[PDB]
């Protein structure tokens, strides 16, 4: 009934669309302007007193100043209608305009892709009150990354340094995740994730750049909270022994200590660093200088376990009614995840029953289904 | 009532526009002169020698381009461009004078989709399949009618299971399944091996997984097929010589890309193990991977089926009786049954008799057995 | 940490830890001292049917004066108790009397310490016995630590036996108080139902000898 | 000598090595053995022999006394040696008393060998899984068990080997004093458990049966030719 | 810290030695004991641990000798082998001489043994820490060992969890010490004990256990009861 009415209406959507296209025809081929107009003289007109080259600038010599320029062609130069003489700037990217080459236009620094896509913008839809069996780590970690940070002057009368570092661990599993991304959601600051497998490249000389500009971009921004994730690809024992071949992923583990706390201060950055074996983690990576406030996920007990059963239960078609710290006392060193997947199971289950309700019986069956695997 | 909502607009689309643009097209004129007025003037619009690189795109109407020779030249956009095809690393195209971004065009990319993507829909389906049903069930349950009838999921509350491993010992299968499944599914399936992934230097192993995985999330919401990965990695061990470090970094990114910081979309994992007690603890974690199936050896009459499904495709003989194969109560796997098929045609084609014989069906029998 | 008997960075040998970690695993087992006596019930775990009762022995009788109950590797237990049994007999031999429940205890945990032996054994025990003070019960574990209890639990379910233990114990109870608290609490953790064959269950008391309750009396209990 | 440690526990606080062992004894051949009244009764795969291999060198089952029969799963070297371990035991104990070996104590006997030799500081677990029937001098139709981790336990019946799990299910069902209520339908029950695995009627199924204080005594090929015709003449009725 | 740090026999490129280091932590990890001496008294005031509330406190103060006791703290198991070997040597020397073994005597003897298995590779150390109440012919003597069997003789000392406040309730109150009476003493003690354990807990007459010795006393245990007359008298916070 319902089906066929869809399947017909859908039907006449589809002859529509088609009928459509073939009676007013518009495509594109190679290249195109599908938007009708678009006409752009006034644009020519203004590329041509601008379609500028850029490059970048190295030093203002002079107190009329003199510009230093270096592309494919040298140049020394100054000069231009812009104003805020080079931005009180000499490494920009000073986007200088042909014919006698004195005007200009300040641009940002160029990027590699790798951490141009890697400033993830993207908001992970997580947020507090979905997280259970580790009210003491996430208490912790909302402590550290917020007081600095929401109405901080009451952190900052009691004349104490702001911490400044927190490494996640525990078994595999256990919400780490999950909370972090919870911060990242509900945090307002340029936050960045980190992935360790694109610090590996090709022999030396690749990690520790990417790593230099990651941390100068964190710099410019106002406030940055870095999100390093697979610390444990990236960054071990220093030892060599047979790595005097494998030293690069030490040498870029030396650079990035270095930019954490070296000869310089290293500015309003938030380090959370994820990892599930917290022990190969190098010595000085592991400096409380530069994660201070190492945080353990353990298990759930009891309490944990029925909240991130309901949490999971959130989701509709549930029972009307379970007993969710029965299912937790039958599901003990079970991790969060387990939980999801119970949940999952007891979906499947209701499914292959042809069943819309998710009943505390689907429920017990998934948890024996699990359990026996 | 969604049905009502959705039928009555339908009906609204169907009438304004049919009749509306049907009065326009009776009285057609007004329209192909102006869209040949425009086409003329985009040709206008400077189309000598020209071609541009994207670097990257400032915002609306400005962007850098760069030329063969580095002619990085920031430029300001022309509207008359499609718009949103701008993707960093896109091949735009540039007036010769004022170097105006004014088209782009790629229509090509790198081979690896057609390298590993072959025989999409191979000669086996699960009627070739002979037998196993409960795991076909399965992993039509966890693979299929997920993406067949995305309803029964979306209604109910869950999402799918993401990764299913199949274990079992060295041939049960398991890539049968993988291609009956990629056969069924309208989905580009994607065959991957464990042999061709672990690289001869640092980060290329874990580069190409992660375009592997972007291919995969890209071109089509479908499976993508992990043979054996005991070869790699093998857990996270002590982390001592460099190679097995980097196979343990490969693996810690394959773990991100299974389930990461930011998300996941469609795309279905299925692994393929002879051995699962010694993989990574956990990589298998429930959150990741679940579905453990099964793929153990054929009992008596799994092998009778299996016989029946491969020798279909031959005639075998009168006095060909296919029992004094299943008589062996010992490892034959499908892929023995269809070395034995394979064989006694063979010897057959040798001895120059055009029909096969239970002794020679028998030799193959013996020839094929390992141990 | 590696090694054979290398001390653990963070303390301990860790094959103490490892023998905490069978013992949680192992099968539960609970007992309790009453001024009355001590009374011991364990859960069996009974394989798949075809299994007499008198299959896995969880209680082994020491003198006849002491029960113990075990928790771990069925032979770890039947070597440690043999040897409990040989120095209990060896006292009474040489002295015309028998252990205190202390004294045997920690001479089963002494020889326990030495980890000849590679490996510290996998069974926890508990001991319910009659001496010079009354009835008493001494739980010992594989590190070797002894320690005199009002009412013990040990196994897979140790802590939520522990924790009911705890709820419902007080300083001033009987033997029947005890028995039928222990197993409403045996019901309640078991591994599936009540069915008279998957226990076994023991008394010591200020009178009759250690004694092995019966069929008739364990199902007595059970419906009571 | 060596005086190095070996069994070390695991992380889970398991032995990788007894796992290995018990595995290893699972991939060998399959027996299973069962009590009656006064028949104790002890089927097993022959495993295949060449036409020239002599069967009398293929001793996988072993009659340690006139009330223990062990079957063996596991290495032929492991069974021999700890065969001969504990049939010198029984003639010791025979020694201290009067009185023949009880399957009890001649379990107790080999769980305690188990336990040191997994345990004596540098060794090799047998992996062996040993079935033993008898007879106590009073007369008992008692069958014990022992795994290679030397826990042993009570068993009214068993099977051990590859087809272990599947014939511990089948003989878990249809299993009943009906059953084994004499040497009739016994050996049936048996050979229907060994046929479980099928297609092997006339190429395994060893079979042993001792009676009450009698003797122990190995089934003749006729007989077996006899029981399994009359089997399948039962089958094909059913069916 | 990779390798380096497994069995004793092997020296770190830093002149360093770990698995000690570990005992010594395990001496940490163990429980809180405080000895402290006067003229002619040395008293063990030890905390005995509650495993659970249903389990017995751990007893923590061993007589070995009419005039030496021991206060533990660290593996228990350890703890009896050192126990039962200090017995044996006090009757040994008893036997041989009719004397009280010398206090120095036996900690310098205990010493060299929990140093010999920290030569060998095939044994470990003992990671246990003992406080030796003694009276000898020379008065009291109040002794600490660890299993690095660095020996000292102290006015008073303190081991185990928690021993630094402890060790600074001694320190500031040492003048007085050597100067005040057995109940003095003993009170002391019991001060120290309660700085050093959490303000909440306090000593009830079941946390506690007293282990005197000195002139005209054999080491006299006070445990249960007997410590209630102290705890009794103490002063309150
Ligand atoms: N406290 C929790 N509340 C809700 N869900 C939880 C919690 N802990 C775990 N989970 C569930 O477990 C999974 C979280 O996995 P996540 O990736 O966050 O874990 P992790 O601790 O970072 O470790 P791993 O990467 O090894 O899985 C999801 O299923 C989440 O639902
Ligand atoms: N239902 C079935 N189960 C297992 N194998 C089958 C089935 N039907 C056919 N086969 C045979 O199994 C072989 C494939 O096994 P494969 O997937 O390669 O095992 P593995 O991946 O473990 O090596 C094919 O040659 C096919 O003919
Ligand atoms: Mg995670
Ligand atoms: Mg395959």
């Amino acid at each position: 009934t319902y089906s066929r009415q869809i399947k017909q209406v859908e039907d006449d959507i589809q002859q529509l669309l088609k009928k459509i296209n073939e009676l007013t025809g518009i495509k594109e081929s190679d290249t195109g302007l599908a938007p009708p107009a678009l006409w752009d003289l006034a644009a020519d007109k203004q590329t041509l007193q601008s379609e500028q080259p850029l490059q970048v600038a190295r030093c203002t010599k002079i107190i009329k100043y003199i510009i230093n320029v270096k592309q494919f062609a040298k140049f020394v130069v100054d000069l231009s209608d812009q104003v805020a003489p080079t931005d009180i700037e000499e490494g920009m990217r000073v986007g200088v305009d042909r014919n006698k080459y004195q005007i200009h236009i300040p641009l940002p620094p160029k990027i590699d892709p790798t951490v141009t896509m890697m400033q993830v913008e993207e908001k992970p839809d997580v947020t507090y009150s979905d997280v259970g069996g580790c009210k003491e780590q996430i208490e912790k970690l909302r402590e550290v990354v917020e007081t600095p940070l929401l109405h901080p002057e009451r952190f900052v009368n009691l004349g104490i340094e702001p911490p400044k570092g927190v490494l996640l661990f525990g078994p595999p599993g256990t919400g780490k995740t999950l909370c972090a991304r919870a911060v990242a959601n509900r945090t307002d600051a340029c936050f960045i994730r980190v992935i360790g497998s694109e610090l590996v490249q090709k022999y030396v000389g690749e990690g520790a750049r990417m790593v230099r500009e990651l941390f100068e971009m964190a710099r410019t921004k106002k406030a940055c909270l870095i999100f390093f994730d697979e610390i444990d690809a990236i960054g071990g024992a220093r030892f060599d022994d047979g790595a005097g071949g494998d030293n690069e992923v030490q040498r870029t583990m030396l650079e990035l200590i270095n930019q954490l706390d070296g000869f310089d201060p290293r500015g309003n950055i938030k380090v959370l660093m994820a990892t599930n074996r917290p022990d190969t983690l190098d010595p000085a990576l592991m400096r409380p200088g530069r994660l201070d406030r190492k945080i353990e996920f353990s298990l759930p007990d009891l309490e944990g376990r029925t909240h991130i059963f309901k949490i999971h239960a959130r989701s509709m078609s549930v029972e009307r009614d379970i007993r969710f710290e029965l299912l937790a006392r039958l599901c003990p060193n079970s991790t969060g995840a387990e939980i999801r997947s119970v949940c999952t199971e007891a979906g499947m289950f209701a499914i292959r029953a042809r069943r819309k309700i998710a009943t505390e019986k689907d429920f017990l069956e998934a948890v024996n289904k699990v359990i026996k695997s | 009532r969604l049905k009502l909502l959705k039928l009555e607009r339908i009906k609204d689309y169907l009438l304004m526009e049919e009749e509306f643009i049907r009065n326009q097209e009776q009285m057609k004129p007004l329209e192909e002169k102006q869209e040949e007025e425009r086409s003329k003037v985009d040709d206008l619009r400077g189309t000598p020698m020209s071609v541009g690189t994207l670097e990257e795109i400032i915002d609306d109407n400005h962007a850098i381009v760069s030329t063969s020779v580095g002619s990085e030249h920031y430029v300001s956009i022309l509207s008359f461009v499609d718009k949103d095809l701008l993707e960093p690393g896109c091949s735009v195209l540039l007036n010769h004078k004022v170097h105006a971004v004014i088209g782009v065009l790629m229509d090509d990319t790198d081979p690896l989709v057609t390298v590993m993507k072959v025989e999409k829909a191979p000669q086996e389906t699960y009627a070739d399949i002979g037998g196993l049903d409960n795991q076909i069930q399965e992993i039509k349950e966890s693979v299929e009618l997920p993406l067949t009838h995305p309803e029964y999921y979306e209604e109910m509350g869950i999402k799918p299971p993401k990764g299913v491993i199949l274990y079992g010992p060295p041939g049960t299968g398991k890539t049968l399944l993988a291609k009956a499944v990629a056969n069924q599914t309208s989905a580009t399936f994607l065959r991957v091996v464990g042999s061709e992934l672990i690289q001869k230097y640092l980060g290329d192993g874990p580069k190409l997984v992660r375009e592997l995985f972007r291919v995969a999330e890209e071109h089509a919401p479908s499976i993508v097929f992990i043979d054996e990965i005991d070869a790699i990695g093998t857990k996270r061990y002590d982390s001592n010589s460099g190679g097995e470090r980097e196979i343990q970094r490969t693996m810690l990114e394959l773990l991100n890309q299974l389930d990461g910081f930011d998300s996941r979309g469609d795309v279905k994992v299925i692994m393929a193990t002879n051995r699962i007690e010694t993989l990574d603890p956990a990589l298998i974690r429930p959150g990741r991977i679940d579905r453990k199936i099964e793929f153990p050896l054929p009992d008596e009459k799994t092998k009778k089926r299996i016989f029946q499904i491969h020798t279909s495709r031959m005639t075998l003989a009168d006095d060909v009786t296919l029992d004094d194969l299943i008589m062996a109560k010992d490892d034959l796997s499908g892929a023995d049954i269809k070395a034995i098929c394979t064989e006694a045609g063979l010897m057959a084609l040798r001895e120059r008799r055009m029909k096969v014989t239970n002794e020679d069906f028998k030799k193959s029998k013996e020839n094929v057995l390992y141990k | 940490d590696r090694g054979v008997n290398t001390f653990s960075p963070e303390g301990r040998l860790f094959q103490v830890e490892y023998a905490i970690e069978a013992i949680k695993l192992g099968s539960t087992a609970i007992g309790i001292q009453t001024s009355e006596g001590v009374c011991l019930a364990v859960e069996k775990r009974i394989t798949s049917p075809l299994m007499e009762p008198s299959s896995i022995e969880k209680i082994v009788e020491i003198d006849a004066h002491i029960g113990c109950a075990m928790s771990g590797l069925i032979a770890d237990a039947k070597t440690l108790i043999d040897k409990a049994r040989v120095e209990t007999q060896n006292h009474w031999f040489t002295y015309n009397e028998t252990m205190t429940v202390e004294s045997v205890t920690q001479a089963v945990s002494n020889l326990a310490l030495q980890f000849a032996m590679s490996r510290p054994f996998g069974v926890a025990l508990l001991f319910g016995g009659v001496d010079e003070k009354g009835p008493q019960l001494f739980h010992m574990d594989p590190s070797g630590t002894f320690v005199q209890c009002d009412a013990r639990a040990i196994g897979s379910a140790s802590e939520g036996a522990q924790s009911s233990l705890q709820e419902v114990y007080h300083k001033s109870m009987t033997l029947k108080e005890a028995i039928k608290s222990s197993l409403i609490i045996l019901k309640q953790v078991m591994e599936e139902k009540l069915n008279a064959t998957n226990i076994e269950l023991a008394t010591v008391q200020p009178g009759q000898n250690f004694h092995m309750f019966t069929k008739e009396e364990l199902e007595e209990v059970i419906k009571d | 000598s060596y005086d190095r440690a070996i069994t070390v526990f695991s992380p889970d606080g398991h032995l990788f090595q007894v796992e290995y062992a018990q595995e290893a004894v699972k991939k060998g051949s399959t027996a299973v053995g069962v009590r009656g009244r006064d028949i104790v009764v002890l089927g097993v795969e022959k495993k295949s022999v060449a036409k020239l291999q002599d069967e009398r060198t293929v001793r996988k089952i072993c009659a340690l006394d006139d009330n223990v029969c062990m079957a063996f799963a596991g290495l032929t070297a492991d069974a021999r040696i700890v065969i001969n371990r504990a049939r010198v035991e029984c003639q010791s104990h025979r020694l201290t008393v009067e009185d023949p070996v009880t399957v009890e104590y001649i379990t107790r006997y080999i769980a305690s060998l188990k336990q040191r030799y997994t345990q004596s500081n540098g060794r090799r677990p047998f992996g062996i899984s040993a079935l033993i029937v008898g007879f106590d001098f009073d007369g008992t139709p008692r069958l014990y068990q022992t795994d290679p981790s030397g826990t042993y336990h009570a068993w009214k019946a068993n099977a051990i080997g590859r087809g272990a799990k599947s014939v511990r299910e089948f003989l878990e069902k249809n299993y009943t004093d009906e059953a084994i209520e004499t040497d009739d339908l016994t050996i049936k029950l048996v050979i229907k458990a060994l046929l479980e695995v099928v297609q092997s009627g006339g190429k395994n199924i060893e079979l042993a049966v001792m009676r009450r204080d009698q003797s122990l005594k190995i089934l003749n090929p006729e007989e077996i030719e006899k029981y399994v015709a009359e089997i399948e003449k039962e089958k094909e009725e059913n069916e | 810290r990779n390798q380096y740090d497994n069995d004793v026999t092997v020296w770190s490129p830093q002149g360093r030695i770990h698995q000690i280091e570990y005992a010594m932590e395990a001496v940490k990890q163990g429980s809180a004991t405080v000895g402290l001496k006067s003229k002619t008294h040395a008293v063990l005031v030890a905390l005995k641990r509650a495993q659970s509330e249903l389990a017995a406190h751990q007893k923590k103060i061993l007589h070995v000798d009419n005039h030496i006791g021991i206060s533990i703290a660290g593996l228990t198991a350890d703890a009896r082998l050192l126990c039962n070997f200090m017995r044996q040597e006090c009757l040994d020397s008893r036997f041989v001489f009719d004397r009280p073994l010398p206090v120095s005597r036996l900690v310098s003897l205990i010493g060299s043994k929990t140093q010999i298995p920290t030569q060998r590779y095939g044994r470990r150390p003992y990671g246990v820490g003992l406080l030796i109440a003694g009276y000898d012919d020379m008065g009291p003597h109040i002794f600490q060992t660890c299993p690095s069997a660095n020996y000292f003789d102290c006015r008073a000392m303190s081991i185990g969890a928690r021993s630094q406040s402890a060790r600074t309730y001694l320190e500031r109150h040492m003048s007085e010490f050597m100067e005040c009476n057995l109940n003095e003493l003993v009170k002391h003690g019991l001060r120290a004990l309660r700085e050093t354990l959490p303000a909440e807990q306090d000593l009830t007459t079941k946390n506690v256990s007293i282990g005197i010795v000195g002139k005209d006393l054999e080491f006299t245990i006070y445990d249960d009861d007997d410590v209630s007359p102290f705890l009794e008298g103490l002063e309150e916070r």
